[PDB]
RNA sequence: GUAGGGGAGCGUUCAGUCCGCGGAGAAGCCAUACCGGAAGGAGUGGUGGAGCCGACUGAAGUGCGGAUGCCGGCAUGAGUAACGAUAAAAGAAGUGAGAAUCUUCUUCGCCGUAAGGACAAGGGUUCCUGGGGAAGGGUCGUCCGCCCAGGGAAAGUCGG
RNA sequence: GCGAGAGCUAACUUCCGUAGCCGAGAGGGAAACAACCCAGACCAUCAGCUAAGGUCCCUAAAUGAUCGCUCAGUGGUUAA
RNA sequence: AAAGGUGAAAAGAACCCCGGGAGGGGAGUGAAAGAGAACCUGAAACCGUGGACUUACAAGCAGUCAUGGCACCUUAUGCG
C-alpha cells in the first residue's frame, strides 16, 4: 500500500498539465433597457428588467 | 582568525552555471546537475574532437566515390589511379574538385584510367 | 433510464418535507427565492396542489390539508387563489434566473404565479 | 546627465496608470485565473467579466481595476474611451502559515499563501 | 592511470609594511563574445551608498555535492485528499461596503435517566454592556468561547 | 588460454601453477558486451599510412578477379 | 528558541484620487522615497508578465560534434 510519486514532476510537466484551467468568460449581453449588462436567460441585474420588470430597483 | 566561505562558492556556482545556458530544465538552472551534466560533456568534447576529424573524412570519401562513379569508376580504383600517376591530392581537396569543378575532376578520371591501363 | 424526480441530496422524509415547506411559503407569499432547482423541483408539486384546491369541495381541502399544514395558507389557496385560477388550464406557475450567489457560486433564482 | 545622483534629483520615476493590490490573502494560481481573463481587453469589458465571474477572487482583482483607473484618469490625465488593460500580474505575497493536527501524533503546516496583484491601465489608439 | 609518494602553484579571512583608490561613489550584488597552462584574473556597463584593491611577509575556525548530514527558505505530489458523526432544513423580514452562515418571525427536524437541570475537581474573566474584524473559526462572516474598553462577584446562619 | 586437483573431463563453480588483460585502460573490432582480437590516449588540425576487422543498402571501403563447392536459407548454434 | 539596520536629521508623508479597510497612485519633505515605517545591501532556489527564435509523425542520461535556418551587434561584423 501507501503510493506515491516516484520523482519530481517537472515545473515544465505539471504546466502542460494546466493547460486546460482557462477559465471562460461570460457571454454578455447588454440590457435593452437601463444599459449596463447580463447573462442570456437571466434578469438584468441593474434595473430588473426581464421583459417588463422583475426584480426590485 | 575565522575564514567563512563568504563569496568563494557562489563565483564558482556562477561559474559552472553559466557555461551550462541553454541546458534543459535542471540541468540548466541547478548547480550540482549543471556541474555533473558538465563533467559528462567533458567526454563528449573530447572525444568528439578527435571524432570530427574521423567524420570528415568520411564525408569527403563518400563525395569522391560518388564523382567517381558518375564517370564509370569505382573510388578505390580511382585512387589507385591517382597514386600511380603519382597525383598527390587530399581528399578534402578531391571532394571539393568532384563537386565544385566538373571538368576538372573528369580531367583527373581520365588520368587515373590512363595511369590504370 | 426514464425514472423521475430528484434525490437533492436528501432522504425520503426529508424530500418531502421540503416540497411542503416551499409550497406552504410560495402559496404564502406570491413569489419566493429559491436555489435555481429546488424551483424547478417546486413547480410541479405545487401546480399540481392548486389543481387539487381547485375542486373546492371538502375532499379537496382535506387533500390540500395533508400536504400543507397551516390553516390560514390551506385557507388561502382553497378561498382566494385555486378559484382565481379557474379558467387557466394549469401552468400556475413560472419560473426567472436570478444569478450567482456568493458564499457557495449557487445560480438562484425566483418562482411566482 | 553626469551622476546618478543627478538624474535620481531631475527625474523622479512615474508609474503611469498602475495600481497594486499588496497582501491580498489569496492564493496566487486562483487569483491569476480570473486575471487572465482581463488581460488585453478594454478596462469596461475588465469591468463587467469581474461582475460575472464567479470566483472569489474577482473582487479584489475587480477593486485594483478601478484603482488604475482613477489612477489613469487623475494623477494623469488620460481618455476614459480609450483605457485597456496593457498588463496584469500576480505574485505571491508573504505566505502565512499554521500549524494543523494530524491522524495519531504527526502534524503539518498550511500555508495560507497571499497575493499581490498588479493592474496597469494604458491608453489604446491603433494609430 | 586507482590507493599512495613527490613537485609548482590558484583563492579566502586576519596581521605587519609598502603602494594607492574612494560621494565626479568603495565593498557586496548583476551582465558580458577579453586574459592566463589550471586553480583563476582583468576591461566596460547596471546596481548599490562607505569603505576598499595591488605587492611582499606572517598566522589560519582557509576552499564542499554528497555524510537517510545541520539551520533556513522555497518547490513536487495539486487546485488533488480533506473540511471531523447522515439529528435536516425552508421561506420571509432586518442589517450591512459585502450575508447560504448574523439578527427577528413562521414552520420543519433531532435529544428528552438527556443532547435537560444542579454541584465537585479543574480552568481563570472565558460572565454582562458597548464596540472591533488582522489573525484564531477547517467555508463565510456584519458573528464568536477571538481583539479593545468599562462594568459584574456582597454571608453571624451555605463550604472551609 | 595452457597445466593439475577437487566436481559429473557440470557451473559466469572451487583451489593451486603459469602467460596476458581488467582491476587502475580511454581508442578501433567482436550488433550490444570489465576480460577476447588490434592497440597504451602531452595538447591543437575540415591532413597522409596502417592493425584487428571489413568493402550489396542501413554503414567507411571491390555488387573485385579466376578455379571450384553447396540449393539445404545449409549459411545463421548438439549427438549416437 | 529566533531574534539586529529608515534617515545626517522625523523633516515619519498635511492635502487629493480608487477602496469598508488593506493596499496603492499623486503631491509635499529629502541629496536620494532607485530611504516610507513589512524601511541598508537584497544573491540562489522557487512563482509570474512581456519579447526573440521555436515545438502537435515523436523513442530521449537530454549532452556533444557537424552543418543549414532565423535573429542580434557596447570585451560585437567573426574565432561571432
Ligand atoms: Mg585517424
Ligand atoms: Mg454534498
Ligand atoms: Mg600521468
Ligand atoms: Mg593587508
Ligand atoms: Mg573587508
Ligand atoms: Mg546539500
Ligand atoms: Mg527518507
Ligand atoms: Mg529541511
Ligand atoms: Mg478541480
Ligand atoms: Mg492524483
Ligand atoms: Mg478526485
Ligand atoms: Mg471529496
Ligand atoms: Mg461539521
Ligand atoms: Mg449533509
Ligand atoms: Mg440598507
Ligand atoms: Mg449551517
Ligand atoms: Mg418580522
Ligand atoms: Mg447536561
Ligand atoms: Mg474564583
Ligand atoms: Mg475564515
Ligand atoms: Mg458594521
Ligand atoms: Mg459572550
Ligand atoms: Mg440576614
Ligand atoms: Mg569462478
Ligand atoms: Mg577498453
Ligand atoms: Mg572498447
Ligand atoms: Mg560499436
Ligand atoms: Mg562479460
Ligand atoms: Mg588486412
Ligand atoms: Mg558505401
Ligand atoms: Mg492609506
Ligand atoms: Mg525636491
Ligand atoms: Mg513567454
Ligand atoms: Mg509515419
Ligand atoms: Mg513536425
Amino acid at each position: 500500500k501507501h503510493p506515491v510519486p516516484k520523482k519530481k514532476t517537472s515545473k515544465s510537466k505539471r504546466d502542460m498539465r494546466r493547460s486546460h484551467h482557462a477559465l471562460t468568460a461570460p457571454n454578455l449581453t447588454e440590457c435593452p433597457q437601463c444599459h449596463g449588462k447580463k447573462l442570456s436567460h437571466h434578469i438584468c441585474p441593474n434595473c430588473g428588467y426581464y421583459d417588463g420588470r422583475q426584480v426590485l430597483a | 582568525p575565522r575564514a567563512k566561505t563568504g563569496i568563494v562558492r557562489r563565483r564558482r556556482h556562477k561559474k559552472v552555471l553559466k557555461r551550462a545556458k541553454g541546458f534543459w530544465g535542471s540541468r540548466s538552472k541547478q548547480y550540482r546537475n549543471a556541474f555533473q551534466t558538465l563533467l559528462n560533456a567533458a567526454t563528449y568534447e573530447y572525444r568528439d574532437r578527435r571524432n570530427k576529424k574521423r567524420d570528415f573524412r568520411r564525408l569527403w570519401i563518400q563525395r569522391i566515390n560518388a564523382g567517381a562513379r558518375l564517370h564509370g569508376m569505382n573510388y578505390s580504383t580511382f585512387i589507385n589511379g591517382l597514386k600511380r600517376a603519382n597525383i598527390d591530392l587530399n581528399r578534402k581537396v578531391l571532394a571539393d574538385i568532384a563537386a565544385r569543378e566538373p571538368e576538372a575532376f573528369k580531367a583527373l578520371v581520365d588520368a587515373s584510367r590512363n595511369a590504370r591501363q | 433510464h426514464g425514472k423521475a424526480g430528484r434525490k437533492l441530496n436528501r432522504n425520503s422524509s426529508a424530500r418531502v418535507a421540503l416540497a411542503r415547506a416551499q409550497a406552504t411559503a410560495l402559496l404564502r407569499e406570491g413569489r419566493i427565492q429559491t436555489t435555481l432547482t429546488k424551483a424547478k423541483e417546486l413547480r410541479p408539486f405545487v401546480e399540481q396542489l392548486i389543481t387539487t384546491a381547485k375542486g373546492g369541495d371538502l375532499h379537496s381541502r382535506r387533500l390540500v390539508a395533508q400536504d400543507i399544514h397551516d390553516k390560514d395558507v390551506v385557507r388561502k389557496v382553497m378561498d382566494e387563489v385555486a378559484p382565481k385560477y379557474a379558467e387557466r388550464p394549469g401552468g400556475y406557475t413560472r419560473i426567472l434566473r436570478v444569478g450567482t450567489r456568493r458564499g457557495d457560486g449557487v445560480t438562484m433564482a425566483l418562482i411566482e404565479l | 546627465f553626469r551622476n546618478k545622483k543627478q538624474r535620481k534629483q531631475q527625474v523622479k520615476l512615474r508609474k503611469p496608470g498602475f495600481a497594486v493590490a499588496k497582501y491580498v490573502r489569496m492564493s496566487p494560481r486562483k487569483v491569476r485565473l480570473v486575471v487572465d481573463v482581463i488581460r488585453g481587453k478594454s478596462v469596461q469589458d475588465a469591468e463587467d467579466l469581474l461582475r460575472f465571474i464567479p470566483r472569489s477572487a474577482s473582487e479584489p482583482v475587480a477593486k485594483v481595476l478601478n484603482s488604475a483607473k482613477a489612477n489613469a484618469l487623475h494623477n494623469d490625465e488620460m481618455l476614459e474611451d480609450r483605457l485597456f488593460v496593457k498588463e496584469a500580474y500576480v505574485d505571491a505575497g508573504p505566505t502565512l502559515k499554521r500549524l494543523i493536527p494530524r491522524a495519531r501524533g504527526s502534524a503539518n503546516i498550511i500555508k495560507k499563501r497571499t497575493s499581490h496583484i498588479t493592474i496597469i491601465v494604458a491608453e489604446k489608439g491603433n494609430k
